[PDB]
RNA sequence: GCCGAGGUGGUGGAAUUGGUAGACACGCUACCUUGAGGUGGUAGUUUACGGGUUCAAGUCCCGUCCUCGGUACCA
RNA sequence: GAUAUUGAAUGUUGGUACAGCUUGUACAGGAUAGGUAGGAGCCUUGGAAACCGGAGCGCCAGCUUCGGUGGAGGCAUCGGUGGGAUACUACCCUGGCUGUAUUGACCUUCUAACCCGCCGCCCUUAUCGGGCGGGGAGACAGUGUCAGGUGGGCAGUUUGACU
RNA sequence: CUGGAAGGUUAAGAGGAGCGCUUAGCGUAAGCGAAGGUGCGAAUUGAAGCCCCAGUAAACGGCGGCCGUAACUAUAACGGU
């Protein structure tokens, strides 16, 4: 294929990037822990850059070239992963900043120091 | 179909019954591997199936006659250079033919296993093909044996060689062969599971035995009271004596139930796993400087190995010496330690006590007892020094065998004990890890890390040296290469600096953008664009 | 329960176990009720499965 | 341990004799010359 | 008195003849850290006994002593 | 569980009975030589050198086939190598695809056997059963033989002597 | 008990490598011996169960020791194992 959508989910531990096909069929996937970083280094935006690089390498086989990147999850590695999809040979056209916002929904687990 | 069958095969020598009640099968192209402790008939079994040795009991039936026997130490092996398919093996592995006696130990098994593979064989009875091999030859073995005519039966001592090159395993154990098909990695998964089943069932019958003996003792201590506290009041003396009989009839019924369930159970206590404890001391107060080999040159007529290879190693460090096939590994230690065309200078400490280990097993005062061999001065010098060190470090009640009528998977162990008993403060291990066992080389892998320095560890393994390496001597073309790291690809000046600096500044700009995405608006964008383009420009050159 | 074609029925013999303990046991007919014309009409009687193989008209 | 030993002949192959020996004090296959009544003479026998 | 059980370092306690003043967790000692304690970090002390068997003994064996408990005189 | 009632299709992975043929280099070398025998010539207008495309292997050196441009050229002893000569014959089972016939196993699906303490009609004023017509299950189930496990639910029995 | 089941084992039925026995024949003897009949029979396949992995106690059942420590006169809130 030529076109797909890049789902980045960056949460406070991990930044998982799956480059999928438009009606949701994953070409290749790699996480920050898949690259090898096990500790807190999973949270650094360099691992998100590396994960976007590995997902870009995996996506260009049977292939695809022009992405459409959907940012999900509250984290840090969104900007480096969008930039690293560009520098790894792909094009990033649209940027959907879609973290799942509940309106009121379920109640969160308790705050931590209490 | 099968080709060779075994039934209740045993063997008797002057230690004890090595081997008993052995039931196994060789088939049409099985890759069968012997594992087992050394000295456990690992290669006596091969001489039984070869009919090289006649078994005391048991019937060994075979069908096809061709039995290729490739053993350890075939000791001035012949130079019948015939049936030239051997020379294909003798020239893939890069081994010259010209001699036998001046060859290193590394080449001679590759020149014996060569003649063994190609006489003609539908059945291979080979002892240990994985001693002194480099990985380009160790990998060549598996491509031989996968692309091979028939069945292979090997005694490996390798978890490495059997993950690729095994279909069955004939594990030798406590005097009994047991076979398991499929792999070696899942084989120990199978053994640990059967050990858990037998340990749970022995723990259950031992617990039940203690329970029924306790509830039998409580009834006895009641029957004694109930017999002694009768004849006092209320009812004559046989209404109360019958109650003692009523308890004492149960006290025997439960014992008969106990003995019957134990004769049906027959669940033995689990034999323990094998440990060595082995360790080391070498705690002598030592100086600093040990070995200065300057301007060395070694040649064999026109065969030139060393030329102007200047290296200097002092005390207290792990020196791994790696040669892929014939780098002179064995030759350097001889020309470190000796004369005979060490051309140049080899200076060594005069007061250092260099304890030497050989590759070749040809330095024994043969037909001597280990009693007379090992220096055992008075009383506990046999026990607390020596016999504990043997039995604890793999020996049976084998205090006096002739030491190469021994097992030959010992006699590396004899050298080893003679070193490590006495704290010699300098060791050089010219290929130790190949004759030893997966419980034997492991503890030498461990304690040599806790060893107090000055080690010269030649090892064709890649995983043994990961515990015993700080610096390397990679023998190569035109002499040595004293490495202190990987030292490949000639670590550079301009391009490496540009790459690391541009990547670190790139991660600076990326983290500065990604920490706060909407603030200090847009200098970071020009920064990252120019830095990424310049990184591509530097990597493009 | 006997077959209508041949006189094949339930007999009796022994359940001889190990230790040759003679228990007392019956032997049934593999009979398999099917539709056959024993008269001019079909009547759906018991048959046997020995007599059903290729011999008697369905 | 102590083992029952048959001592088969070599000229006749006939068994003809039993005595006991150790597996430790005599680990090798023992041989003697005894009388073979088929051979009607003294003959070297052999543990089998 | 009889039977059954255990007798190790200050403590509780594992050890199928193969190295233990102790191998394991605590105490204890000397130092460090702290204002001084505690925690924390570093190093340090012949198997109840006597006589064997053994190349080797806590273990295997023969005897003595102690303590738990059952089994008795008596109140 | 097998087997008998109990057969009709469509794929599957092994193996035969008839069949297709391809895969082959340690170095020296102009190269890819598996070896045993003949061997001084063969292939060409029913096409050679060369280019190109693709199935195919490859120890990526170079081979293998097929088709398409081309136009009379390839290729062999001998020359060299080295342990051994290149044009047919077979094999070697090292490493594939495709079809016919069965063979074993597995998955689906069908319906005509079997089953229906499902409906309607008739025998028939019958909650029996049994003929017909539908529906449902359907090679299962049930049932017979054979077998293993389970089985105090039941049965026959044993459970010593001196004192 | 309940659930799982990758794997080990595990029957009969299947399969039939082979080895006997007999025998025309070949062998001066000694012995070998095709085909057939027939006796036995290995490798392979072969479920449930069991081994294994989890849950279940208003299931069957089971529910500890010893040592120190407080103005002493004693116990131990406490600590160790
Ligand atoms: N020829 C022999 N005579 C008496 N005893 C022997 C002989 N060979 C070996 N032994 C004893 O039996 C043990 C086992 O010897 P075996 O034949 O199993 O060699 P192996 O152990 O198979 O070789 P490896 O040690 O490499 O496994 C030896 O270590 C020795 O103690
Ligand atoms: N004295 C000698 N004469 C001729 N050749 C020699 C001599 N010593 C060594 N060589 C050659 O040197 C080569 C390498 O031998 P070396 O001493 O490095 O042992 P190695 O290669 O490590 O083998 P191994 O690992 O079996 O000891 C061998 O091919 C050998 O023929």
């Amino acid at each position: 294929i030529e076109s797909g959508i890049a789902h980045i989910r960056s949460t406070f531990n991990n930044t998982i990037v799956t480059i999928t096909d438009t009606h949701g069929n994953a070409i290749s996937w790699s996480s920050a822990g898949a690259l090898g970083f096990r500790g807190s280094r999973k949270s650094t935006p360099f691992a998100a850059q590396m994960a976007a690089e590995t997902a870009a390498k995996g996506s260009i086989e049977h292939g695809l070239k022009t992405l459409e990147v959907t940012v999900k999850g509250p984290g840090s590695g969104r900007e480096a992963a969008i930039r690293a999809l560009q520098a790894a040979g792909l094009e990033v056209t649209a940027i959907r900043d879609v973290t799942p916002v509940p309106h009121n929904g379920c109640r969160p687990p308790k705050r931590r120091r209490v | 179909k099968e080709i060779v069958t075994l039934t209740n095969v045993s063997y008797e020598v002057k230690d004890q019954t090595v081997f008993k009640h052995v039931n196994a099968s060789v088939q049409q192209g099985d890759i069968i591997g012997i594992i087992g402790k050394n000295g456990a008939g690992k290669s006596t079994l091969l001489h039984l199936i070869h009919n090289d040795l006649a078994p005391a009991q048991g019937q060994i039936l075979r069908k096809d006659i061709k039995l290729a026997l490739v053993e350890q130490e075939t000791a001035a092996y012949s130079f019948a250079d015939q049936t030239p398919a051997e020379k294909k093996l003798l020239e893939k592995w890069h081994v010259p033919l010209r001699d036998f006696h001046q060859l290193s130990g590394g080449e001679k098994l590759k020149a014996r296993l060569a003649k063994g593979l190609s006489e003609d064989a539908d059945l291979l009875l080979l002892d240990q093909p994985t001693n002194h091999l480099d990985e380009k030859s160790l990998q060549f073995l598996i491509q031989q044996l996968k692309h091979y005519n028939g069945t292979v039966i090997l005694v490996s001592h390798d978890r490495y060689f059997l993950d690729e090159a095994a279909t069955k395993i004939w594990s030798l154990e406590d005097q009994t062969l047991i076979e398991f098909k499929g792999n070696y990695s899942g084989y120990m998964k199978f053994r640990e599971k059967k050990r858990l089943t037998q340990q749970r069932e022995y723990e259950k019958q031992q617990k039940m035995v203690e329970r029924i003996e306790a509830q039998m003792n409580g009834l006895a201590s009641w029957s004694e009271k109930a017999h002694a506290q009768s004849t006092k009041k209320e009812g004559f003396k046989e209404y109360h004596r019958v109650k003692a009989k009523r308890t004492d009839a149960q006290i025997k019924s439960k014992q008969k139930r106990l003995e019957k369930e134990l004769e049906k159970a027959k669940a033995e206590p689990v034999t323990p796993e094998y440990t060595v404890r082995f360790s080391i001391d070498t705690t002598h107060k030592t100086g600093k400087r040990f070995l200065e080999v300057q301007n060395v040159t070694k040649a064999f007529g026109e065969r030139t190995l060393f030329k102007n290879a200047n290296f200097t190693i002092q005390h207290g460090e792990k020196v791994a010496i790696i040669g892929p096939n014939g780098s002179g590994k064995t030759t350097l230690l001889n020309i470190i330690l000796g004369q005979e065309t060490a051309e140049g200078s080899v200076w060594v400490s005069p007061s250092a006590n260099i304890g030497y280990l050989t590759q070749e097993v040809f330095d024994l005062p043969l037909e001597q007892t280990p009693e007379e061999l090992f220096e055992n001065e008075t009383f506990k010098a046999r026990g607390h020094v020596q016999n504990l060190m043997r039995h604890l470090g793999f020996t049976a009640a084998q205090w006096t065998e002739p030491i190469k009528h021994m097992s030959m998977g010992e006699r590396v162990k004899i050298k080893l004990m003679a070193y490590i008993l006495e704290e010699k403060d300098v060791l050089i291990l010219d290929q130790p890890t190949n004759h030893l066992d997966l419980p034997s080389r492991e503890q030498l892998e461990e304690t040599l890390s806790q060893y107090s320095g000055t080690l010269l560890a030649v090892s064709h393994d890649r995983y043994f040296l990961e515990k015993t390496t700080n610096s390397k001597l990679v023998i190569s073309n035109n002499g040595i290469e004293k490495q202190l790291a990987a030292a490949a690809a000639a670590a550079a000046a301009a391009a490496a600096a540009a790459a690391a600096a541009a990547a670190a500044a790139a991660a600076a700009a990326a983290a500065a953008a990604a920490a706060a995405a909407a603030a200090a608006a847009a200098a970071a964008a020009a920064a990252a664009a120019a830095a990424a383009a310049a990184a591509a420009a530097a990597a493009a050159a | 329960r006997k077959c209508v074609i041949t006189g094949k029925k339930t007999t009796a013999g022994n359940n001889r176990s190990h230790a040759m303990n003679a228990s007392k046991r019956t032997w049934g007919a593999n009979l398999q009720k099917v539709r056959i014309l024993v008269n001019g009409k079909p009547k759906k009687v018991y048959v046997s499965a020995r007599a059903l193989k290729s011999g008697k008209v369905e | 341990m102590r083992v029952n030993i048959t001592l088969a002949c070599t000229e006749c192959g006939e068994r003809n004799y039993i005595s006991k020996k150790n597996k430790r004090n005599n680990p090798d296959r023992v041989e003697f010359k005894k009388y073979c009544p088929r051979d009607k003479k003294s003959t070297l026998h052999r543990e089998t």
